[PDB]
């Protein structure tokens, strides 16, 4: 029960780590390995009051961030990844 | 180069100019949440970023290494409402690794920073 992590904590810890890998260590591969399971978990949908609020507040923004990352996969244009990180930052600064 | 050396080592690594005087006595303290607008330019004057493109003030926690050293040093000297220019040698910015694609290895950076607000947490 108490130990089961929920959306807000998983994204807070995960964005932190993905950002360290990308901006700190220049490791795009590692960054994606952290972000992909986080987007994949959103697909199961909110299972709690806290998760539903989180999904209502932040779900659209995170889905947009994933779209920019998917574009980056095709374009290789770092500006696309920068757009994604503006959205991840926008979410992170509000949940933190 | 133009500006006052604000580094603790006095190695001219971060040079500051006040563009608009602020309103404190107070400068932000370690760990404060700081809210700014900013513009970043390379040494040839080419813009690489402006906070306004994110549609709200840029926020970070001071003195935690969340940002490049020049910012942790420079913003700690500012008063609320101040605008300053910082010239940032690579040792206080992105060093030999750069921040590609926009920022090359061994780049001196220029920032204009407006300190909007700061709070304890
Ligand atoms: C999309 O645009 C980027 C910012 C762009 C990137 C490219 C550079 C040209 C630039 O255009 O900013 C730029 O103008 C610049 O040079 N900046 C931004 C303004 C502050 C000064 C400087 C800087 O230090 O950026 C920073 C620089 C690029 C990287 C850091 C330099 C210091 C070093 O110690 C850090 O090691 C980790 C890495 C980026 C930031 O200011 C962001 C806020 C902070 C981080 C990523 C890390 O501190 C991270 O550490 C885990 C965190 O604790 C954060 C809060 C965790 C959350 C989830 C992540 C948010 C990510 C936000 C990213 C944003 C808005």
């Amino acid at each position: 029960g108490a130990m089961d992590p929920e959306f807000m904590e998983m994204w807070h810890e995960g964005l932190e780590e993905a950002s360290r890998l990308y901006f700190g260590e220049r490791n795009v591969k590692g960054m994606f390995e952290v972000l992909e399971p986080l987007h994949a978990m959103m697909e199961r949908g909110p299972q709690t009051l806290k998760e539903t609020s989180f999904n209502q507040a932040y779900g659209r923004d995170l889905m947009e961030a994933q779209e920019w990352c998917r574009k980056y996969m095709k374009s290789g244009n770092v500006k696309d990844l920068t757009q994604a990180w503006d959205l991840y930052y926008h979410v992170f600064r509000r949940i933190s | 180069e133009q500006g006052e050396d604000i580094t603790s080592k006095k190695d001219r690594g971060v040079l500051k100019i006040v563009k608009r005087v602020g309103n404190g006595e107070e400068t932000p303290m370690i760990g404060d949440k700081v809210y700014v607008h900013y513009k970043g330019k390379l040494s040839n004057g080419k813009k690489f970023d402006s906070s306004h493109d994110r549609n709200e003030p840029f926020v970070f926690s001071l003195g935690k290494g969340q940002v490049i050293k020049a910012w942790d040093i420079g913003v700690a000297t500012m008063k609320k409402g101040e605008i300053c220019h910082l010239l940032c040698k690579p040792e206080y910015a992105y060093g030999s690794a750069g921040s590609l694609p926009k920022i090359p290895s061994n780049a001196t950076l220029f920032f204009e920073i407006e300190l909007l607000d700061f709070k304890g947490e």
